[PDB]
RNA sequence: GCGAAACAGUACCGUGAGGGAAAGGUGAAAAGAACCCAGAGAUGGGAGUGAAAUAGAUUCUGAAACCAUAUGCCUACAACGUGUCAGAGCACAUUAAUGUGUGAUGGCGUGCGUUUUGAAGUAUGAGCCGGCGAGUUAUGAUAGCAAGCGUUAGUUAACCA
RNA sequence: UUCUCGCAGUCAGACAGUGGGGGAUAAGCUUCAUUGUCAAGAGGGGAAGAGCCCAGAUCAUUAAAUAAGGUCCCCAAAAUA
RNA sequence: UUGUGGUAGACGAGCGUUGUAUUGGAGUUGAAGUCAAAGCGUGAGCAUUGGUGGAUCCAAUACAAGUGAGAAUGCCGGCA
C-alpha cells in the first residue's frame, strides 16, 4: 500500500546568511527571501515543522524601484478609527523608513498561517550600513 | 401485542455516540448533535481520501524540484529526460526518498545524459 | 379509540396568541390520555377458509406419510380393556414399548371408556375420536397408535 | 433583551473563573488559645494587654 | 542492499530485513514467492524493466486494515445511504533478492 | 483510610458551599478549622461541624494518628431539589426551584492514596484483561 | 390498563353546569439498627442482626441531559460550524490488533430537518435528555403470484354437531 | 423510443448560448421556440457562484497519462526566441 | 462484456422487538437490563469479557403485529 513517507522529527537546523541588496528590485528580492525563509530549495521541506533558515539584509536604503512606480503607487495603512488612512508614497518611505517596505513585502510573501508569525522573526533588515548581528558568523551571497 | 421497544433506541444512540469521541463541547454527549457531527466528519473523510492523494503528490513534486534546482536544471526537463529519452517509469516517491539515501539519486540524475 | 374515552370537548387553550402548541384537547393520541389512533378491535375474524377438497387431501397425505413408518403400531380392544382405571399400568406399558418421551395420541373409533379414564394426567397422551383429530395434531404425535377399525373408515373417507 | 444562543458550561466557567474567596489574615492572641483575626478581638475579650469584652 | 519492487500498481523501496505492506496477492502463507516486475536495482538499470531479475520474499501474514465506514448524505434531500469497507492486505518481508 | 462523614439535604446552594470547598482543600487539620470558622458565609459553618464530626470519627474508630491528616476532597452535590410556585404580575406564575446540597468531606493520613485509587483501577482493568485471556485458552 | 393498582371523581380549578391530577416494589423473616464517638438535634461514622446494610427506611433493577473531584496530555499571537487527512513530542499497554489517550504543527473545511426556481441563512422547526407519539381494521372490487379441484367443472352461506 | 397491462409522481421553473414577442433590443423582467446545466449532480477551473467552461463520483491505494485552465511567490507546474 | 450519481417514485432482496406453536439449550457455578472495554458484517446490527443483579432467558423454523423516532411553536417527567 504505502511506504510510510518520512517526515522530520523536529530536527530543524538553521543557518545564517547576509544578502547585501545593491541594485536589486523589490519583487525579485522578496521572492528569494521567501524562498530562503520556507526552505523551498532545501531537500528536507515539510510544512508541518517550519524547515527554514535565517536571513539578514543590509543597506535597505539602496533598493530601487523601476519605471514610474516611485510617484504613482501608494502604500496604505489603516487605523481602526474613522478616516485613519495613513497614505504614503514610495519616495517617502525610501527616505524616512525603508525597512518597513521590505518587511511588509516579505510578510506579503508568506501564507497567512500560524507559522508566518514565526516565519517573519527570521528576517532582519537594517536601514544603515552596520548591524549588531555579528555573532552568528553568517555567509555572504548575492541575488538571493 | 403492545410493543415497548427500548433496546433498539439505546443501542443505536450508544453506537452513534461512541463514533464521535474526543469532541469539543457537548458534541460527544448529545446523540442528536453527535450524529450530525459524525455525518460531517465522514463527509470530510470522504473528500480528504482524495485531497490527501492529491496533496501528497503536490509535496512529491515540490520536494523533487527542491533537489533538482540545485543541479542547475529544471524539473520539467528531468521528467522530459525520463520520458522521451532513456525511457524511465521510475516512481516519484522512490526518487524522492532516494534523497534520504545520499547521492544514490545522483546516479539517476547522471544517467539521463546518454 | 380517540372518541370513546371520557375527557374534555373544550380546548384547554385558545387557538392563537398562546406560547404553546396549536392543539387543544385533553385525550389526543399525543397526550398521556390513551386514545390510540389504530389498534386491535374486538371484531377480528382471525380465520381463513380452505376448500374442503384441499383439506381432505391434506388429511389423506398426512395419513399416508405417517402410516409408512415403523414408529406407529396397531392397537386393539385388548390392552384397552386389560388395564383398569389405574394409569400406572399404561405407564408400565409405555416403558415396555419405550414411548415415554413421545407425544403419542390415541385415535379410536369405538370411544372406549376404559382407555379414556386413564391418560388424563399426562402431558404426552390424550384420547380422541377419528372425526375429532385434525391434520395438525395427527402429525404432532411423533408416534401413532391406531385402532384396527379405523382403517376401513379412513379408506372410505379417503 | 435576552440571550440568543445558549451559554454552555464553558461560558459560565470562564465567567466564574474569577470569583473565588481569598483567605482572611489570622493572628494568635497572647493569652487566648485561639486563631483569631488580624486587628480584631476574638470571643475571649482581649486585643492583647487591654481587656474589653466579656468572657463569653 | 537497497532494492525496488512494485506490487499491483504501487511501488516500494525495500531494505533487507525490512517489512512492507501490499494488497492481497492471492498467494499461500509461509512460502517464498519470487516477484518478476522489478525496476531499477542497485547500479543496474533496465529502462523498461530489469532484465532476468527477480525479487524473492516470504509473505508474513494476511490482515484487515482499520474499518472505514463511508456514509453518503445529500444535504436536506432525504438521503442517508451508508456503506462499510475494509482492506484485505498482505504483510511481507524480503530475504534473498537476486540480481 | 477515608474516614468520611456524610450529610444529606442541607439548606444551602451548591456553588456557595463549593466555594468554601476550594477554600478548605489543600490544608491539614490544624490549619482547616481556624480558616473555616472565620469565613462570613453560612455554607462554611455547617462544613465546620461536619469536619469536626469527621475528625472525631477518624480519631475514634479507624484509629490513625489524628494529627497528620488533611482534607482530601470536597463536593457540592445537588441533592433532591424542591419546587414551589410564586405569584407574579397579571397571573403569570413561575416555579421557584429550592436547591438542595449533599455535602460530604474526606480525610487522608498520607501524602499518598491519591494514586492508590488509580492502582485499584489498574488492578480492576488487569482482572478484566485476565478474564478475557481465560476465554482465549478455551479453544 | 377504565380518568381511579395507593382511603379518585378524592387533591385542586372554579359561586355553579362542569373541568378534572400525580405517585405501587427494603429485606426470606424488622431480624427497622442495643450500645459508643462527634454534634443541640436531625444525622453520620462505627459496633450488632442479616448471605448481602452499595437492601437502612430517600427503602427492586439505577443508565441521560446535569454538576462536582481525580490520573495523563494540551492551551494564554488566537480569526475557530471547531471536524477531517498527514504530523513531532508526551504518558501508558490492548477484545495483539500495521495498538491506545492526548494533538504542538500543515492542507482542506459556511450544521441537521421542512418548504422551495432555489439553502449556512438576514425565512423557517427543535434548549438538552428519557418514554409515548401515524398506514391498520371490517365489508366488497380490481390485478399479479401461489395453492387445491377440472370436462357438466368448482363452490358453500346462514344454521345444526 | 411500438403494442396489452400493474402502479405512481409531476400541472409555480430558473439559468447560458442563440431565433423572436411585450418593454425604450432595461433588468437576476415577462412571455415562446431550440440546444445543454440545475431541479435530482458531487469534482476541477472561473478567487468567492445551480446554471458559465471541462465530465459523469462503487470503494480502497502516500500509483501513471490527459480535458478546461495555468507555470514568480501566495498555490503544484517553463523555458527558449 | 456492459454498467453501478440520484431525490419525487416503482420494484426486489433482508435485519430487529413482543407474543404463540412446537423441536434443543442455558440459568444461585449467577439471566435480563445497564455501566465501560483497543471486537465481527455491505446495512438495520450481531459477539466476547469484568463490575453492578438476584430471577428468567437463548438458539433454528413459522405465524400475528398497539412494532423500529430528529424535528410536529409538541405532551408528560427531570435537568442546564
Amino acid at each position: 500500500k504505502t511506504s510510510m513517507l518520512t517526515k522530520e522529527q523536529a530536527n530543524k537546523r538553521r543557518q545564517w546568511y547576509i544578502v547585501d541588496a545593491a541594485g536589486l528590485v523589490l519583487g525579485k528580492l522578496a521572492v528569494k527571501a521567501a524562498d530562503l525563509i520556507r526552505g523551498k530549495n532545501k531537500v528536507d521541506f515539510t510544512p508541518n515543522q517550519d524547515c527554514g533558515d535565517y536571513l539578514i539584509i543590509i543597506n535597505s536604503d539602496q533598493v530601487v524601484l523601476t519605471g514610474n512606480k516611485k510617484e504613482n503607487e501608494f502604500w496604505y495603512h489603516h487605523s481602526q478609527y474613522i478616516g485613519g488612512i495613513k497614505k504614503v508614497s514610495g519616495r517617502d518611505m525610501l527616505k524616512k523608513q525603508s525597512d518597513k517596505l521590505v518587511y511588509n513585502a516579505v510578510k506579503g510573501m508568506l501564507p497567512d498561517n500560524r507559522l508566518s508569525r514565526r516565519w517573519i522573526t527570521k528576517v532582519h533588515v537594517f536601514k544603515g550600513d552596520k548591524h549588531n548581528m555579528e555573532a552568528q558568523k553568517p555567509t555572504t551571497l548575492n541575488w538571493s | 401485542m403492545r410493543i415497548k421497544g427500548g433496546k433498539q433506541t439505546r443501542v443505536r444512540r450508544k453506537k452513534w455516540l461512541k463514533q464521535a469521541s474526543g469532541s469539543f463541547g457537548t458534541r460527544h454527549a448529545s446523540y442528536k448533535v453527535a450524529k450530525q457531527t459524525v455525518i460531517q466528519a465522514a463527509k470530510y473523510a470522504y473528500r480528504d481520501r482524495r485531497n490527501k492523494k492529491r496533496d501528497f503528490r503536490s509535496l512529491w513534486i515540490l520536494r523533487l524540484n527542491a533537489a533538482l534546482r540545485e543541479q542547475g536544471m529544471t524539473y520539467s526537463v528531468f521528467i522530459n529526460l525520463l520520458k522521451k529519452h532513456n525511457i524511465e517509469i521510475n516512481r516519484k516517491v522512490l526518487s524522492e526518498l532516494a534523497i534520504k539515501e545520499p547521492s544514490k539519486f545522483n546516479l539517476i540524475v547522471q544517467k539521463v545524459k546518454s | 379509540t380517540k372518541g370513546e374515552v371520557r375527557g374534555g370537548g373544550k380546548k384547554p387553550y385558545k387557538q392563537k396568541h398562546t406560547g404553546k402548541a396549536r392543539q387543544g384537547s385533553t385525550r389526543n393520541p399525543h397526550f398521556v390520555g390513551g386514545g390510540i389512533v389504530f389498534g386491535p378491535k374486538p371484531n377480528r375474524n382471525y380465520s381463513l377458509k380452505l376448500n374442503k377438497k384441499a383439506h381432505t387431501a391434506a388429511l389423506h397425505t398426512v395419513w399416508s406419510e405417517k402410516l409408512a413408518s415403523d414408529n406407529t403400531h396397531l392397537v386393539d380392544q385388548n390392552l384397552f380393556n386389560k388395564t383398569e382405571g389405574k394409569t400406572k399400568v399404561m405407564m408400565q406399558f409405555l416403558k415396555s414399548a419405550k414411548l415415554l418421551d413421545k407425544n403419542v395420541l390415541f385415535v379410536v373409533n369405538t370411544l372406549n371408556t376404559n382407555l379414556e379414564q386413564s391418560t388424563s394426567n399426562i402431558k404426552n397422551v390424550q384420547v380422541k375420536h377419528l372425526d375429532k383429530v385434525s391434520v395438525r395434531d395427527l402429525m404432532l404425535a411423533n408416534a401413532l397408535l391406531v385402532e384396527k377399525e379405523v382403517l376401513k373408515a379412513l379408506e372410505g373417507k379417503f | 433583551a435576552v440571550q440568543q444562543r445558549r451559554s454552555s458550561k464553558h461560558r459560565r466557567d470562564k465567567r466564574r473563573s474569577h470569583d473565588a474567596l481569598t483567605a482572611q489574615a489570622l493572628s494568635v492572641c497572647q493569652k487566648c488559645g485561639k486563631k483569631k483575626l488580624f486587628h480584631r478581638v476574638c470571643s475571649c475579650g482581649m486585643y492583647g494587654d487591654l481587656r474589653v469584652k466579656k468572657a463569653y | 542492499m537497497h532494492a525496488i519492487v512494485v506490487c499491483g500498481s504501487k511501488q516500494y523501496l525495500v531494505h533487507e530485513n525490512d517489512t512492507f505492506f501490499v494488497e492481497k496477492l492471492e498467494a499461500p502463507v509461509g512460502k517464498e514467492i519470487q516477484l518478476d516486475k522489478v525496476l531499477m536495482l542497485d547500479e543496474k538499470i533496465g529502462a523498461p524493466y530489469l532484465e532476468k531479475a527477480r525479487v524473492v520474499c516470504v509473505v508474513e501474514k494476511h490482515g484487515l486494515q482499520r474499518k472505514v465506514n463511508v456514509i453518503k448524505h445529500i444535504s436536506q434531500k432525504h438521503h442517508l445511504k451508508k456503506y462499510g469497507h475494509r482492506q484485505p492486505y498482505t504483510k511481507l518481508k524480503v530475504v534473498r533478492f537476486v540480481h | 483510610m477515608i474516614a468520611f462523614a456524610k450529610q444529606f439535604r442541607v439548606r444551602i446552594s451548591p456553588q456557595k458551599a463549593r466555594l468554601v470547598c476550594q477554600l478548605i482543600v489543600g490544608k491539614k487539620t490544624a490549619d482547616a478549622q481556624n480558616i473555616l470558622s472565620n469565613t462570613p458565609k453560612k455554607a462554611a459553618t455547617l462544613i465546620a461541624k461536619l469536619l469536626n464530626s469527621a475528625i472525631a470519627n477518624a480519631t475514634n474508630n479507624h484509629g490513625m494518628n489524628g494529627d497528620a491528616l488533611y482534607v482530601f476532597e470536597c463536593v457540592a452535590n445537588q441533592g433532591p431539589s424542591m419546587k414551589r410556585t410564586i405569584p407574579r404580575a397579571k397571573g403569570s406564575s413561575n416555579m421557584i426551584t429550592k436547591r438542595s446540597s449533599n455535602l460530604v468531606v474526606k480525610l487522608s493520613d498520607n501524602p499518598n492514596e491519591r494514586q492508590e485509587l488509580i492502582k485499584q483501577q489498574k488492578a480492576l482493568v488487569k482482572k478484566r484483561v485476565e478474564g478475557q485471556q481465560k476465554a482465549k485458552m478455551a479453544r
